[PDB]
C-alpha cells in the first residue's frame, strides 16, 4: 500500500490506544479516520487538522507529525472492537484518493482461553468420491487470533490450505476452521498428518493417521 | 436525514459489464462530490473513483487498476449517481459503497489540492464475478471418535463441499438442537466453490442414545439435504 497501517493492534477495556497510518503524502496531506463493522456501513471518525463528525464519541481523536497520521481512542469501549481505515491521497499534489490497509481492533474484556482442536481426518464417504479433505475445528478460544500450519509427516504443507477468519460463538469466545485439501494418493502416501494451532505464541497440536 | 442506497449489484462473468446505482437524498445533491469505495472479500477499503461538481465540469478521477473500464456518471434532476463496468474481472469484487464526499483544505500547513473526505455511507451493493455455474453442495460427515472426544464432550459436524453460488443454512435436528452448534463462514476455492462446517458439541452419554441430523438447505440451486451423522464403524 502507499499508506500503511498495522494489521492488527489490541488494547485493554477500558484503556487508551493509538492506531498509525504512515506514507510519503502525509507529509504534505491529513488524513481522515474510518471505522468499518461486518455488514455495516463505515463512519467517518476524524478528519482534516482537528475535525471530529458531531456523534462521534470524544474518546476519539487524530493528530499527525512528519510523514505519519495517528487516530487515539481515550477509554476503549467493548463496541469499539472494529476494522479501522485511514484515508488521504496517494502521492503529494494528487486527485486521487487512497486507503491503508486498515487495522483490526481487538478490545480485550475476558480472561485467556486455550483453544479447543479437533481434527478429521477423510470420511469413507468422500475418498470415495476421489477426493479427500482433513478438518481442522478450533473453538473456545480468546482473544480471537490464531494461526495455523499443517504438517505432512514432519514437513510443512504448503498448498491447498484453506482458512476462515475467527467469528464469535454463543458464549463470545472465538472460534475458527482450516481445511486441507488433498488427493487420496497424497492421503495414503504419508505416515501422519498434523495440525498446528498457535494461539498467543503458544501451540497445541493434533494428529490423524491414514490407517484408519 | 441524509440517505444512500445502493443497487445493481449480482452475478455476473469475467468480461462481462455491469452498472451500478446510487439514489441520494437529504442533501444538496448537484454540488456534491460522490466517491465510489470497494471493500473485497476479507480485505479493506479501497478507492475507486469520485466525481465532483460543476465548479470543476463534473470532472472524474479513477484508480489505476480499474481505469479504462470504468465510468462513473450522475443524473442530478433524479439524485442518482452511476458506476458502470465493463471487462469486469474477479478482482472487480465484492462490496461497493456510495459515499457524499466532503473538501478539506488548510491554508497555512496544506498543500494543494487538500484532501477529500467521505461524510457519510451507503449500505452498500455486492458485485460478484466469477465463471462458476450454480452447484449444489455435497455433504460429508465429520464423524465423532475418541480423538474428536474430551472433557466428557464429543464434537460431530457436516463438511458442505463445493456449492455456489452463497449462501447456505445449517440446521441440526430440524432446528432442534441449537445449543452447542456452530456454522463456520465459508471460504472460496480456487475452483470458485464455497464450502463450509457446521459443529456441535454434545455429551458423550448422548452419543450412544440421540440421534443427530445436520439439514442443509442450498436456495440458490433449490437442494436440501438431511444427512445423519454417527460414529464411525472400526469393524
Amino acid at each position: 500500500y502507499e499508506l500503511t497501517q498495522e494489521t492488527g493492534v489490541s488494547v485493554a477495556l477500558g484503556r487508551t490506544v493509538t492506531i498509525t497510518c504512515r506514507g510519503d503524502s502525509l507529509r504534505s496531506h491529513y488524513a481522515s479516520w474510518y471505522q468499518k463493522k461486518p455488514g455495516q456501513a463505515p463512519i467517518l471518525l476524524f478528519y482534516g487538522k482537528n475535525n471530529r463528525p458531531s456523534g462521534v464519541p470524544d474518546r476519539f481523536s487524530g493528530s499527525a507529525s512528519g510523514n505519519r497520521a495517528s487516530l487515539t481512542i481515550s477509554g476503549a469501549q467493548a463496541e469499539d472492537d472494529a476494522e479501522y481505515y485511514c484515508s488521504s491521497r496517494d502521492k503529494s499534489g494528487s486527485r486521487l484518493s487512497v486507503f491503508g490497509g486498515g487495522t483490526k481492533l481487538t478490545v480485550l474484556s475476558q480472561p485467556k482461553a486455550a483453544p479447543s482442536v479437533t481434527l478429521f481426518p477423510p470420511s469413507s464417504e468422500e475418498l470415495q468420491a476421489n477426493k479427500a479433505t482433513l478438518v481442522c475445528l478450533i473453538s473456545d478460544f480468546y482473544p480471537g487470533a490464531v494461526t495455523v500450519a499443517w504438517k505432512a509427516d514432519s514437513s510443512p504443507v504448503k498448498a491447498g490450505v484453506e482458512t476462515t477468519t475467527p467469528s464469535k460463538q454463543s458464549n463470545n469466545k472465538y472460534a475458527a476452521s482450516s481445511y486441507l485439501s488433498l488427493t487420496p494418493e497424497q492421503w495414503k502416501s504419508h505416515r501422519s498428518y498434523s495440525c498446528q494451532v498457535t494461539h498467543e505464541g503458544s501451540t497445541v497440536e493434533k494428529t490423524v493417521a491414514p490407517t484408519e | 436525514e441524509v440517505q444512500l442506497v445502493e443497487s445493481g449489484g449480482g452475478l455476473v462473468k469475467p468480461g462481462g459489464s455491469l452498472r451500478l446505482s446510487c439514489s441520494a437524498s437529504g442533501f444538496d445533491f448537484d454540488n456534491a462530490w460522490m466517491t465510489w469505495v470497494r471493500q473485497p472479500p476479507g480485505k479493506g477499503l479501497e478507492w475507486v473513483g469520485r466525481i465532483t461538481g460543476p465548479g470543476e465540469g463534473w470532472s472524474v478521477d479513477y484508480a489505476a487498476p480499474v481505469e479504462g473500464r470504468f465510468t462513473i456518471s450522475r443524473l442530478n434532476s433524479i439524485n442518482f449517481l452511476y458506476l458502470e463496468m465493463n471487462n469486469l474481472r474477479m478482482e472487480d469484487s465484492g462490496l461497493y459503497f456510495c459515499a457524499r464526499t466532503g473538501k478539506y483544505y488548510d491554508f497555512w500547513s496544506g498543500y494543494p489540492p487538500g484532501e477529500e473526505y467521505f461524510q457519510d455511507w451507503g449500505r452498500g451493493t455486492l458485485v460478484t464475478v466469477s465463471s462458476a455455474s450454480t452447484k449444489g453442495p455435497s455433504v460429508f460427515p465429520l464423524a465423532p471418535s475418541s480423538k474428536s472426544t474430551s472433557g466428557g464432550t464429543a464434537a460431530l459436524g457436516c463438511l458442505v463441499k463445493d456449492y455456489f453460488p452463497e449462501p447456505v443454512t445449517v440446521s441440526w435436528n430440524s432446528g432442534a438442537l441449537t445449543s452447542g452448534v456452530h456454522t463456520f463462514p465459508a471460504v472460496l476455492q480456487s475452483s470458485g466453490l464455497y464450502s463450509l462446517s457446521s459443529v456441535v458439541t454434545v455429551p458423550s452419554s448422548s452419543l450412544g442414545t440421540q440421534t443427530y441430523i445436520c439439514n442443509v438447505n442450498h436456495k440458490p440451486s433449490n437442494t436440501k439435504v438431511d444427512k445423519r451423522v454417527e460414529p464411525k464403524s472400526c469393524d
